[PDB]
């Protein structure tokens, strides 16, 4: 089966490369979102707010 | 979190990502030429830096 998967075509690099994106897209929202200021920043400990 | 590594070698610093792994976990090749004495450039697994 993997044979004839072979002589019949080369699609799935094609759905691994769009799948591939979708997910290296997933961690850019991410990064996009969350991350914003790369600086963390503690709890101010002072808490008279 | 993500799996099981092998074949980089883990460090405790924090460097920041260069190649993602996943479950907050990246990889880079760094040169340990300069670190060790007389080593070799390799593949470092860490804890990527916020
Ligand atoms: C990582 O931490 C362990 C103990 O927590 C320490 O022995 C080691 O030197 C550290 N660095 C490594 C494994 O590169």
């Amino acid at each position: 089966c993997s044979n004839l998967l072979l002589q019949y075509g080369s699609f799935c690099t094609q759905l691994n490369r769009a799948l591939t994106g979708i997910a290296v897209e997933q961690d850019k929202n991410t990064q996009e979102v969350f991350a914003q200021v790369k600086q963390i920043y503690k709890t101010p400990q002072i808490k008279d707010f | 979190r993500a799996g099981c590594l092998i074949g980089a070698e883990h460090v405790n610093n924090s460097y920041e990502c260069d190649i993602p792994i996943g479950a907050g976990i990246c990889a880079s090749y760094q040169t340990q030429t300069n670190s060790r004495s007389v080593a070799s450039q390799s593949i470092i697994a860490y804890t990527m830096s916020l």
